[PDB]
Order: structure tokens, then C-alpha cells, then sequence
């Protein structure tokens, strides 16, 4: 980004995100019948479109409960925050999964991520990071853990949902470089999987402890190894205050400049 | 539109120097300067700085400002 | 048409008409009139008039009215002629009304309402009224009050002093309501503002107290103040003054020190030609004056103070020495007091080793004090200044000299001429009560105005009401209050106005041909007609709803807004039409840039050189917008907050204008959009309107909300960058070791716990599967300080949704003084919905304080809700 | 209901006083009416405003249905002024520190017809014989010198007073209006309406029964006592 200008354009677009949200696709492509199938509520698909900024990916974490006596349907009923920063084609966040006590009853179901450009293929920096997660992650299932790809579409926000597959799982272990096409990527390293968007629950919201979740506009403030706590409350939007200390903190300024103009005219209280 | 172009800017020189005087003094004055450079088929500029000094002072780097300026109407 | 006074003539020069009328003769004293020491009058009001032996005349004329009756009363006095010590009577009556043997004044039976028509003198004015009347003990402020955190504390005043607006505000949202019948009196001091565009809130006011009265069927004196001018009838009127036994007129000859007229009109057309006509002008004039005399000179801007002296320097170096020596030889006359005070905060300096100075609110604060004792005490002959120093505190001189009487509003977008009070206030300052035998003054104008200022300093002028323009906005907040519920009532309402007088007795003017005015003799077809335009405005952009087959009106919560923040009815229908929940901060500016308050603020070529530098260095996006009026307005109030100064002076003003009505603005904002529910934009205009009251970005460190920090101090903290609520963990070592400013540590420590702070519990229980029962607990957790806090806390306690998106509840929970460490318990309900959500927020925020919250998640993870009931 | 976004209580008392006459105009003109109020006094101030701005209508002694020669035998026994002069234009008030003749008085003119409206202290919502065809609620919130701080009328209290209008024997309907809070507007928007839930306390006022019952010997040991639970 220039940091300057690329800062307002892009700032004055996102107030009009929330228009994206009530003009959603979904893949419906070959469901495999064996697999399970996730059901996403759409209020926490709002918000969370709603964040989000149209260059650089953010990403959220997955939590659900299989209904009972229904065992090969996941229900996503929260999504969680963390310290975060992206790319336009990645998501940079942290190494700690999220802990917290709101979320013991649940099982984590992956993470869900915006994508600036549409693409019918699960991008290797995600398959990369997924497989990488689950390296590291026994809590994650290889089977039950899927990726939620959500682009911007003309006027639009239109979403599928991939797993790896073992090879594909291997290879992301393997990887290191993250550029646009590393060797040895394959189509045949993720599947799609079957998804639904619903209005008959409602998601809820984790997010940061003793700050907010977008550090994209602090990059040095944002480490593999950092770590933080949670909380039960809403996101802040991309652009919130908050995110962008930097910038509310550029006052160079003498007191005196108010020495000039000292008719003072007041009269209201 | 481009003689208009540069007329907007000869009054920011106008107001520069002067500050924010009431409307009919602002853009009178720009009617004067405007007025006594103009005629650079006058020439001069002996009698330039007499038709200036009839401004008295208005210090100097500015002045040439407003010269490169009036050159370009 | 003008008239001339006596020996009044017309002499015109090239470029410029000059008119001269000498000092007017003073009425001879009738057969056995003599003054009134302050001995003669009752026992108890001597009191308090303590270094006056004497009355003045007129005081003299009318103390008896004053004192022996509750009839009205009108004056209608020269400038000069000490008008205060008249109405001052009219209160140590009321102060007397109630009295005892064994204690003085109780203070509980009355309170007396001041109307005074500028700041600086309301403020000066509880300066010295506080001194004098403290022999009795009773309490005098002025009223600046926030409506709720002094309310309470007003509540213990009396004689209150307040401008007519604040007045009507304060009664719109009814914080009057408390303090009326307590009501036996209430001064309009400068009445003829009822000429000003000000005027229909004077007009207001009245008419809303007569019309009060008679309902309530209990009395109340009012004592109307004015300049001498024609139309004093019809102010008598107004004020339901008996003319008889109630009407004081005195003409232009009763001013104590006499007035010598001058005023010269400029017939130059072109503006160039003209800024050295007048400066030539000045010269001559101050030149006139140059031995032994003393002038004053009142220019409208703040940095031509300074402007126009240094001119005056130059030219007298410029003319070989000469007009120097303004004293009786080389050491005489202390020009080594003109000498040694040579170090001083303005650009004094250069001008005071010189015969002159300058004078005005902005370059300094106690100078200003050390300049007018120099003043005073005659050790210069020649000061420049503003109006603010003829409003503020009262010194005299012997000639004072008026350039160019036009200023620059920032309402109306252009230049026009100063207004009447300005002038009649400024020149009023002409000559010493004491040492001085007669003063002149000269008017320095465009000869097309300059009838008008003759029609004015001489009783020519016509004092009519501006109330027609205002008219919608007046109507409304009269439903709002419920003095108006239909067509009837209104007209009866207009039927107490000014306006209703002088469309009675000068139908011609106001647009009445005689004989409509003969077919309806009582203009209650007018009446009706007026009025019914209004009622339209006020349907159309919703404040009010009103059916033409009923005539009854029907407020709207957008029309209580309106009234009780003042907005007109254009600027309400905007953000009517213009808010909706999903609203950026980047759009709110935009919305509220579109408020009709500022529909004549323009974007001058100039200063777009400027403009797009400060767009580039504001922090909340514009860019929605290109250079037009929107842009300027945005970019300014970010200035403002950003706290940026401007090169411009026409800008300055604006951003001043744009400023000083963005907080009414902003609140009735949030008002609106709080009341809708709408969680976000709630908060971000709550937040925009601390942003300004306090002139800071949340970005900025709280701490500076408590000015007595030392500024490299908080620029230290806000260096690291160490979460403020993280403060409270340390002692006061721990504080100071952050910043390596040990010095410091105790201090900080202070302020800290300064901060208001709640910590807040709860107690949740499900009623029905529909509704839950909330007892919040809160519990004050900082240290209180009236210095600081003062008599009452605000804070907004409102229970928000799922994704803290819609509002579900919300109060306004106040905490008094007496009352911190004493926890509060609130109890409310509120509803559950279909898909049973992870939890609730009760937020708890301060009204005033910024960056000063609290959060409660409450979660339902747990809750079983009771099992639905039968049929 | 009648919602006030005034919080502070006095303000918001105050601001209701017009909007009272103008429920009596408009929900019940010419039939009787009762005004509950938060305060002992209030009913003498409420009278009394009812009063003056009676005057306001040009329409003077509109709740009177007697001429002044009629009411004398009844005003001869009052020691209370004001209650004279309240009365004598139709309004008259009922609260703890009048007399029981007094009441009895101000209740046989209400009821007999004589005077069209009367103010009542929140205290007499109870106790009352009297009813009426409109019923006004003034201000929800009472004062408690024990907190420092206002709180709301207990639920059946409020339902009390609106059954208080009711006129089977005569009127087709009754009509209530409550002047409260922008706070509390909600709550009796929900509750007024719907059949009403009901808890039981036992749990928390449960000791001075156990000791009184186990002195009866009803509760021998804890065994008995989970039984008599």
C-alpha cells in the first residue's frame, strides 16, 4: 500500500461493504456424500464481510457442535478474531489457537478467510497455512477442519469451502515457498465440501482480550509467537479507530495557534 | 477556461499579500495589478516600478510571482 | 427619512461625504428637582451602593416607581446614562419582598433572571454584582450550565444573568420548570435587540412569560432596558407596561458626557482607491487629536489591531518626526513609563517605547489588564482595539474612532455591516465620566449606510421584529412544550408577540394593505394564515403532525430534538432523510457538513490553496467530497479537533461558526439516532461529540482531559505505548518508571484515579421465555474531586445485542456527589429472541468524559429459560 | 401509555401536569375520574394545577355538577383550607393525613356525582370504595430515603389502580392512562397486557417458619423438613 492515499480510497470503499452483504453465492458443486456438511450462520457471515477491507484478507476461526442425533452436520455457531495482519493474497496470524472458556463446548471446524480476487482453487498460501495449523494442531482434524474461501464479487460476496485432502495435507507440511505457485502444488491437494448459509440460529463473536483483532495497520506490533486472551464481544470495523493509532496520532502542534481568533463568542452554555 | 485557470491563482497571490480583505477589495486590487502589468507592449519597467510604486511596497518575491504569473494570461 | 439635529451641517469632500452635529444641551432642571444621595431611599437597599454618595439623574427620576411599585417598567435612555443601578433597583426591591427580623434575605421564596444580550458582559456583569450584593449574602451567577451537571447547582442561586438564548434553550428543555414561580422578576437589559436577527428570541421569551402569566394567574415584573429610539410605545406594549404610570422615555441629551457626531461615508465605488481614503482618513483625524486628548480606535479584525497601529508609526516617521513628541517636552508626561515597561507577551514591544498600543482578547490574557490600567491612567493617548473591549470591562475615552463598521459573518458567508448594539456599545465608550468636559466620536463608513447610522446615534429608527423569518421554528418548540396543541392556541400565542403589535400598528410595513387590514380588524385571519405555514413547514419535515380538518398539532421525537437543540427544521429533515444505521464515521461528517445551519458557507478561490493541505493532514477520509462547501465545513471541524491552525482569517472565522454550533448539531445527532437504537452510529456520534466539547481525538491520552497535566508529560506516555486502564495496576513508583520521570510518578498517580471509573455487576434472572430481569450493580471506583467532577456524573447505561448492533435498552443514570463510593443498583428488563443468543453487553459510558467506558458481557451460555405457558 | 424522556423526577412530575388535563378532555370529558400520585402532597399541587389551568380552557368549575349552595352542609365540616377551595370547583384529594370524616366526605361527593375528579395518593389505591371511569396514572417512581434514590411502583399495585376504572353497573368501557418513564414505558407496554408470571420467595424468607415449625414439632429433623419444603 502507499500508506497514504491507498489508505483513504480504500477506507471510503469499505463504508459500503455492508451492501455487499445481502447479495451472496454459494459453490453448489458435487457433494461426496461420505463427508460432512457445514452449516454457517449468516448473521456472523455479515459482520464479518462487514470487517473486512477489499485488498487485504482477513481471516476468523471456526467453531461449531455437530446438532445431536445428527452427527455428519456441523453447525459453525462462533467465529473467533485473533492478531492478525494480510496480504492480498495471505493472511499473516498467529501461532497460539484461540483458548478461552465460551469455546470448551465446541470443536474447532477450521477458519474462514476474505479473498480480494475470485479464484475456483484453493489458494497454495492456504493450503500451505491449513495444513501447517494442522501440523501443529492434533485439536484439528484433518477430516472435520475446513478452509471458507469468501470473495468479493461484483456488488457482491459469493463463498466456497475446501478440505485438504492427505496429499495435499503432506505437501502444505512440506512447504515452504509462499509465492503464487510453488512447486509442486495440485489441484488434486484439496476437495471442495458442502456448505449452507443460515437464518435459524444465530453465531456469535471472540475477539481480542486487551486489544482489537487488525493489526494491519501495525505490522512490526505483530508477532508468530505473540500471545492473547479472549472475549465475548463484536469486531470493530477495518478502518475503526482503533486499528489506526498512528494516524489520530499525527498532531504536530503549537498551543498558540488558538491565540489568534480569541473572540471567543459563545453564548450556549 | 485556462485564462480563468491562472485568474483564480492571481487572486490567491492577491490574497497572499493582502490577507482576507472584504470581497470588493480583494478582487478590485486584482482588476489593478492585472491592470498595470498587462501592458507589457508598455514595456518599461522603469515606469513598471513608478506604476508599482504608485503600489508603494509590497517587498519583492512575491512581485516576481505575480510577474511570471502575468505572463501567462 | 432622517432628520438633522440642531446645528447639524453637510460637507462633502472628493471621494467622501462628511457630516458633523455638535453635543446636544441638557435639559434644564425643573422647578424643586434635585439628585438623591443614597441616604433619602429605604433603609435596606442602601446597603451595597458603597464609594456612590450620589444618584444619577434619571436613576433619581425613576427610583420611585422603582421601589413603590410592581408595575412594568420601560426605559428608554441614552448609552452612558448608567441604566444598571435602575433595574438593580427594581431586584433590591424583590430582594427586600422577602425579609426577616432575625435573618436577612432567605434566599428560598425568590430568584431574579438577568437577560443581558453579550457574553462579556454577562460575565463581568456577576463579577461586580457579586461583589455588591455580597453584603447580603445572596448568590449571583452566570448561567453557562450544561443542563444536568448544574442544575442542581443553580439551583441554590438567585439572580441569575444569562443571554436570551441560553434562556430559551434551557426553557425548551425545561430546566426552567423547576426554577418558575420562584420567578417575580426578570430584566431585559438592551431590549432593542428585538432589531437584531437575534431578535425573535427576545420576542420569544416575552411572549412566552405573558402568555405564562395569564394562565397561571401569578405575576411577574419586568423591567425592559433600551437605547433611545422611536417604536418605545410598541415596546410598551409588548412588555404589558402601563404607559401611564410604567413609561420612561429620556432623549439623546441626557447621555452624561455630550457627544460631538461625526461621520464620514466613503463615495468610492472601487475597494482598491478606498483602502487608502480611510487610512488617510485615520491619519488626518488622529492628527486632529495628536496634543492633548486621547483616541480609540475599534477595527473589526483581530490581527489588524496591530495592522492599523504600525501604520500610524511608519507614517509619523514617514512625516520627518512630526506628530511625535505626544507628551509636554522630553522626560514630561512619563514617557520613561512608556519606556520601562518594555517586555511584554505581545507584539507591544515595538509600539510601547512609541506614544501607542494595541488591545484585544487574542495575544494575551493578563496584558490586556496591564494595557487598560495604562489607559486609564493616561500614559497613552492612542489605543487600537476591538469591540470586546467595549463590551468587557469599562474604560472611557475622551474621542474614539470607528473604521469601516463592516465585519465578516461567518452565518451569513459574505461581509455586512456590524450591528446596532455593536456600534451603539463601542461609541457609547466616547468621553470620561470624569475627566473629560464633552466627547466626540467619528464614524468612518460607505456613504451609502451612512444614513442609517444617523437614523440610530439620534432616535430616528424604527424598532420592528425579525420574527416572521423564524416563525416555523418558534412554533415548534411551543408544541413541544405543550403550550400549543392546535391552530387556536397558536394564534393566541402570535397574539403575545411583538411581531402581532407592529403588524397592528404599521400594517403598510409588514405586508397588510388597509383594507384587508379594515375586512379583518383583529388580523385573526392573518393569524391564521400565519401560522399555517409554519404548521406546513413543521408537517413537511416531520417535526409535527397536524391534519387541516382538526388544527391540531402532534409532536414528533424529531421535533423535540429540534427544539430542545435549537436546529432549524431544514437541517432536522436532512439528517432525517440522510441517517441510517450502517453509517462510517467517513459519512457522518458528510451528514453533518449537510446541515442547513450552514447553507451560505462558500469555498473562496484563495483559500483552496490551504484547504486541500489540511484535507491531506485530516485522519477521517473526505474524499466522498471534492472542493465545495461540504469539504471546507468537514475539513474544518477536523482542523478543529485535530486542534490545527490556520493561515486564513476568513477561514478562522468559519471554522469558529462551524465549531461553536457543531455541538448542538452533533448531540441532537445522537439524540435521533439513540433513540432509533441503532447501536454503532450511537456510539461513533457520542464519541464525535466528546471529540469536540473536549477538542481531541480518542486517539489521545484521557489524561489531557484533566488540563492541569503538563503537556511533554502526556506526549511522554503517549510515546510508549502502554493501554491506559493498565494504569491502575501500578503505585505511584511504577507509574513513573515508564516514562523515566520519577519526579512526575505521585502526580500522574493523582489524576489516574481522578478518572472516572465504574466497576459494575449483575444479577440476571429469566421472567417469561420472552424477557429477562437485570439488577445491575454499579459501584464507583475512582476518587471524587468538585474541582474536577463537580456536583453530578453523567453516564449512559444502555444494554446492547448480539453483535452490539441494535440497542435493546437503554437509561440515563446520573450519580451525585454525596453519592460516590455508594453503589447504585439499577433494575431493568429486557426481551430474548427466537434464536437464543451467546449473551448480552451492558455497556456503562460517561456523558462528557471520553475515553472513559465499561463493559459487562452477560451470557446466556447458561440460561434455561421457563417453559412456555399455556393457553 | 404515556412515555417522558425526563429522568430527573421533579422535571418530569411537572412536565405531565398539563398532559393530565388533556386526558381528562380527551379519554373521559364529562365522566369521573381518578388520579393516583407518587406523593403524600403531590394530590394538593396535582388539584391545584388541575385547577389553573382549568382556567386556561376559558372553561372555570367544568367538574362541579352541583351549584356552590348544595356543597356548603359537606364544607362545614372541613379543617383543611386548600380542600375547600379544591372541592368548591369540583376536584377535591384523598390522602394519609386527612381526617376519616374527611375521606368519607370527599368520597360520598365523588360517588354521588358531585364532583367530577379527584386526586389520590399512591397510598389509597388500595383501600379505596370509590371507582371512577377514567384512571390516570401520574409518575410510576416514589421516593426512598433509605438508598437516596426513586423507585418504581410494585406491578400489582399499578394493575390495582387500573382496575380501579370500572363502571359495570353504567359505561361500556373504562380507560386507563399511565404517565411514566421512557425506561419503564417498555415494561408495561409487555405487562399490563399479558396474563402475569408468579414466583415464589419462600427461598429467601425461609428461616423464622422453620424455627416456628420445628418448635410445633412439625419439623422433627431435617428429614421432615425437606418434606414440609
Amino acid at each position: 500500500f502507499s500508506s497514504k492515499t491507498e489508505w483513504r480510497v480504500r477506507a471510503i470503499s469499505a463504508a459500503n461493504l455492508h451492501l455487499r452483504t445481502n447479495h451472496i453465492y454459494v459453490s453448489s458443486d458435487d457433494i461426496k456424500e461420505t463427508g460432512y456438511t457445514y452449516i454457517l450462520p449468516k448473521n456472523v457471515l455479515k459482520k464479518f464481510i462487514c470487517i473486512s477491507d477489499l485488498r487485504a484478507q482477513i481471516a476468523g476461526y471456526l467453531y461449531g457442535v455437530s446438532p445431536p442425533d445428527n452427527p455428519q452436520v456441523k453447525e459453525i455457531r462462533c467465529i473467533v478474531m485473533v492478531p492478525q495482519w494480510g496480504t492480498h493474497q495471505t493472511v499473516h496470524l498467529p501461532g497460539q489457537l484461540p483458548q478461552h472458556e465460551y469455546l470448551k463446548e465446541m470443536e474447532p471446524l477450521g477458519w474462514i478467510h476474505t479473498q480480494p480476487n475470485e479464484s475456483p482453487q484453493l489458494s497454495p498460501q492456504d493450503v500451505t497455512t491449513h495444513a501447517k495449523i494442522m501440523a501443529d494442531n492434533p485439536s484439528w482434524d484433518g477430516e472435520k477442519t475446513i478452509i471458507i474461501t469468501c470473495s468479493f464479487t461484483p456488488g457482491s460476496c459469493t463463498l466456497t469451502a475446501y478440505k485438504l485432502t492427505p496429499s495435499g495435507y503432506e505437501w502444505g507440511r512440506q512447504n515452504t515457498d509462499k509465492g503464487n505457485n510453488p512447486k509442486g502444488y495440485l489441484p488434486s491437494h484439496y476437495e471442495r465440501v458442502q456448505m449452507l448459509l443460515s437464518d435459524r440460529f444465530l453465531g456469535f463473536f471472540m475477539v481480542p482480550a486487551q486489544s482489537s483483532w487488525n493489526y494491519n495497520f501495525m505490522g512490526v506490533r505483530h508477532d508468530p509467537n505473540m500471545k492473547y486472551e479472549l472475549q465475548l464481544a463484536n469486531p470493530k470495523e477495518f478502518y475503526h479507530e482503533v486499528h489506526r493509532p498512528s494516524h489520530f496520532l499525527n498532531f504536530a502542534l503549537l498551543q498558540e495557534g488558538e491565540v489568534y481568533s480569541a473572540d471567543r463568542e459563545d453564548l450556549y452554555a | 477556461k485556462e485564462t480563468r485557470e491562472t485568474y483564480e491563482v492571481l487572486l490567491s497571490f492577491i490574497q497572499a499579500a493582502l490577507g482576507d480583505q472584504p470581497r470588493d477589495i480583494l478582487c478590485g486590487a486584482a482588476d489593478e495589478v492585472l491592470a498595470v502589468l498587462k501592458n507589457e507592449k508598455l514595456r518599461d519597467k522603469e515606469r513598471r516600478k513608478e506604476i508599482d510604486l504608485l503600489l508603494g511596497q509590497t517587498d519583492d518575491t512575491r512581485y516576481h510571482v505575480l510577474v511570471n504569473l502575468g505572463k501567462k494570461i | 427619512r432622517c432628520q438633522l439635529p440642531d446645528g447639524s451641517f453637510r460637507r462633502q469632500r472628493k471621494g467622501y461625504e462628511e457630516v458633523h452635529v455638535p453635543a446636544l444641551k441638557p435639559k434644564p432642571f425643573g422647578s424643586e428637582e434635585q439628585l438623591l444621595p443614597v441616604e433619602k431611599l429605604p433603609k435596606y437597599a442602601q446597603a451595597g451602593f458603597e464609594g456612590f454618595k450620589t444618584l444619577n439623574r434619571i436613576q433619581s427620576k425613576l427610583y420611585r416607581a422603582a421601589l413603590e411599585t410592581d408595575e412594568n417598567l420601560l426605559l428608554c435612555a441614552p448609552t452612558g446614562a448608567g441604566k444598571t443601578n435602575v433595574a438593580l433597583m427594581c431586584m433590591l426591591r424583590e430582594i427586600g419582598k422577602h425579609i426577616n427580623m432575625d435573618g436577612t434575605i432567605n434566599v428560598d421564596d425568590f430568584k431574579i433572571i438577568y437577560i443581558a444580550p453579550m457574553r462579556s458582559l454577562v460575565q463581568e456583569m456577576v463579577g461586580s454584582f457579586g461583589k455588591r450584593l455580597a453584603t447580603y449574602g445572596i448568590t449571583v451567577a452566570e448561567l453557562t450550565g450544561d443542563h444536568q451537571l448544574c442544575k442542581e447547582e443553580i439551583s441554590a442561586t438567585q439572580i441569575i444573568v444569562c443571554t436570551p438564548e441560553k434562556w430559551d434553550i434551557i426553557t425548551r428543555k425545561g430546566g426552567e420548570r423547576t426554577y418558575t414561580q420562584l420567578v417575580r422578576l426578570i430584566i431585559l437589559d438592551e431590549i432593542h435587540l428585538l432589531h437584531d436577527d437575534r431578535g425573535p428570541v427576545l420576542e420569544a421569551l416575552v411572549a412566552r412569560a405573558i402568555r405564562n402569566i395569564e394562565m397561571t394567574q401569578e405575576d411577574v415584573r419586568l423591567i425592559g432596558l433600551s437605547a433611545t429610539l422611536p417604536n418605545y410605545e410598541d415596546v410598551a406594549t409588548f412588555l404589558r407596561v402601563d404607559p401611564a404610570k410604567g413609561l420612561f422615555y429620556f432623549d439623546n441629551s441626557f447621555r452624561p458626557v455630550p457627544l460631538e457626531q461625526t461621520y464620514v461615508g466613503i463615495t468610492e465605488k472601487k475597494a482598491i482607491k478606498r483602502f487608502q481614503i480611510m487610512n488617510e482618513i485615520v491619519y488626518e483625524k488622529i492628527m486632529e487629536h495628536a496634543g492633548k486628548n486621547q483616541v480609540l480606535v475599534f477595527v473589526h479584525s483581530r490581527k489588524e489591531t496591530g495592522k492599523t497601529a504600525r501604520a500610524i508609526r511608519d507614517m509619523c516617521l514617514e512625516k520627518d518626526t512630526l506628530g511625535l513628541f505626544l507628551r509636554e517636552g522630553s522626560a514630561s508626561t512619563e514617557v520613561l513609563r512608556t519606556e520601562a515597561e518594555q517586555c511584554k507577551n505581545l507584539e507591544l514591544k515595538d509600539l510601547l517605547p512609541y506614544g501607542f498600543a494595541i488591545h484585544h482578547a487574542g495575544m494575551t490574557r493578563v496584558d490586556r489588564t496591564l494595557v487598560e490600567d495604562l489607559f486609564a491612567d493616561k500614559h497613552i493617548q492612542v489605543l487600537v482595539s476591538t469591540a470586546t473591549l467595549a463590551w468587557g470591562v469599562n474604560l472611557p475615552a475622551h474621542t474614539v474612532i470607528i473604521k469601516g463598521t463592516q465585519v465578516y459573518s461567518p452565518e451569513k458567508g459574505r461581509w455586512t455591516e456590524l450591528g446596532a448594539l455593536d456600534i451603539l456599545q463601542m461609541l457609547g465608550r466616547a468621553g470620561r465620566p470624569q475627566y473629560d468636559t464633552k466627547g466626540e466620536g467619528i464614524l468612518i463608513t460607505s456613504h451609502g449606510e451612512l444614513q442609517y447610522y444617523l437614523s440610530l446615534l439620534n432616535q430616528q429608527l424604527p424598532i420592528e421584529s425579525q420574527m416572521v423569518s423564524k416563525l416555523p421554528d418558534m412554533l415548534n418548540a411551543e408544541i413541544v412544550l405543550g403550550n400549543v396543541q392546535n391552530a387556536k392556541d397558536a394564534v393566541n400565542w402570535l397574539g403575545y408577540a411583538y411581531l402581532y403589535i407592529r403588524m397592528l400598528r404599521s400594517p403598510t410595513l409588514y405586508g397588510i394593505s388597509h383594507d384587508d387590514l379594515k375586512g379583518d380588524p383583529l388580523l385573526d385571519q392573518r393569524r391564521l394564515d400565519l401560522v399555517h405555514t409554519a404548521a406546513l413547514m413543521l408537517d413537511k419535515n416531520n417535526l409535527v403532525k397536524y391534519d387541516k380538518k382538526t388544527g391540531n398539532f402532534q409532536v414528533t421525537e424529531l421535533g423535540r430534538i429540534a427544539s430542545h437543540y435549537y436546529i432549524t427544521n431544514d437541517t432536522v429533515q436532512t439528517y432525517n432523510q440522510l441517517l441510517k444505521p450502517t453509517l462510517s464515521e467517513i459519512e457522518l461528517f458528510r451528514v453533518f457538513s449537510l446541515s442547513s445551519e450552514f447553507k451560505n458557507i462558500t469555498v473562496r478561490e484563495e483559500e483552496k490553496l490551504e484547504l486541500q493541505k489540511l484535507l491531506e493532514r485530516v485522519p477521517i477520509p473526505v474524499k466522498e467530497s471534492i472542493e465545495e462547501p461540504s469539504a471546507k465545513i468537514n475539513v474544518l471541524l477536523q482542523a478543529f479537533i485535530s486542534q490545527l491552525k490556520l493561515e486564513g482569517f476568513a477561514l478562522m472565522a468559519d471554522m469558529v461558526y462551524v465549531t461553536q454550533s457543531a455541538g448542538r448539531l452533533m448531540r441532537a445527532i445522537f439524540e435521533i439516532v439513540l433513540n432509533r437504537g441503532w447501536a454503532q452510529l450511537t456510539d461513533k456520534t457520542l464519541n464525535l461529540c466528546k471529540m469536540i466539547d473536549k477538542r481531541m481525538w480518542q486517539s489521545m491520552c484521557p489524561l489531557r482531559q484533566f488540563r492541569k497535566l503538563p503537556e511533554e508529560v502526556v506526549k511522554k506516555i503517549e510515546k510508549k505505548n502502554f493501554p491506559f486502564e493498565r494504569l491502575y495496576d501500578l503505585n505511584h513508583n511504577e507509574i513513573g518508571e515508564l516514562i523515566r520521570m520519577p519526579k512526575m510518578g505521585k502526580t500522574i498517580h493523582k489524576y489516574v484515579h481522578l478518572f472516572p471509573k465504574l466497576e459494575l455487576s449483575v444479577h440476571l434472572q429469566p421472567i417469561t421465555r420472552s424477557t429477562l430481569k437485570v439488577e445491575l450493580t454499579i459501584t464507583p471506583d475512582f476518587q471524587w474531586d468538585e474541582k474536577v467532577h463537580g456536583s453530578s456524573e453523567a453516564f449512559w447505561i444502555l444494554v446492547e445485542d448480539v453483535d452490539s448492533e441494535v440497542i435493546l435498552h437503554h437509561e440515563y443514570f446520573l450519580l451525585k456527589a454525596k453519592y460516590a463510593q455508594d453503589e447504585h443498583l439499577i433494575t431493568f428488563f429486557v426481551p430474548v429472541f427466537e434464536p437464543l443468543p451467546p449473551q448480552y453487553f451492558i455497556r456503562v459510558v460517561s456523558d462528557r468524559w471520553l475515553s472513559c467506558e465499561t463493559q459487562l458481557p452477560v451470557s446466556f451460555r447458561h440460561l434455561i429459560l421457563p417453559e412456555k405457558y399455556p393457553p | 401509555i404515556q412515555g417522558f424522556n425526563i429522568s430527573h423526577t421533579q422535571t418530569r412530575l411537572l412536565s405531565m401536569a398539563k398532559p393530565v388535563y388533556h386526558a381528562i378532555t380527551k379519554h373521559s370529558p364529562k365522566k369521573p375520574v381518578i388520579v393516583f400520585v407518587p406523593s403524600r402532597k403531590q394530590t394538593r399541587l396535582t388539584a391545584i394545577d388541575i385547577l389553573t389551568t382549568c382556567a386556561a380552557d376559558i372553561q372555570r368549575q367544568r367538574f362541579l355538577h352541583c351549584t356552590e349552595k348544595d356543597l356548603i352542609p359537606y364544607l362545614e365540616k372541613l379543617s383543611d383550607s386548600t380542600l375547600k377551595e379544591t372541592l368548591l370547583n369540583g376536584v377535591g384529594y384523598l390522602h394519609e393525613g386527612l381526617s376519616p370524616m374527611e375521606r368519607r366526605l370527599v368520597e360520598q361527593l365523588f360517588s354521588s356525582g358531585a364532583i367530577q375528579v379527584v386526586v389520590a395518593s399512591r397510598s389509597l389505591c388500595w383501600g379505596m370504595n370509590v371507582a371512577a371511569h377514567l384512571v390516570i396514572i401520574m409518575d410510576t417512581q416514589y421516593y426512598n430515603g433509605k438508598i437516596h434514590a426513586y423507585v418504581d411502583y410494585p406491578i400489582y399495585d399499578v394493575l390495582q389502580m387500573v382496575g380501579h376504572a370500572n363502571r359495570p353497573l353504567q359505561d361500556d368501557e373504562g380507560r386507563c392512562v399511565i404517565m411514566c418513564q421512557g425506561s419503564k414505558k417498555d415494561f408495561f407496554k409487555k405487562f399490563l397486557y399479558e396474563p402475569l408470571p408468579v414466583e415464589s420467595h419462600l427461598d429467601h424468607c425461609m428461616h423464622d417458619h422453620f424455627n416456628a415449625e420445628i418448635v410445633t414439632k412439625t419439623i422433627e429433623n431435617k428429614q421432615d423438613a425437606v418434606d414440609y419444603l
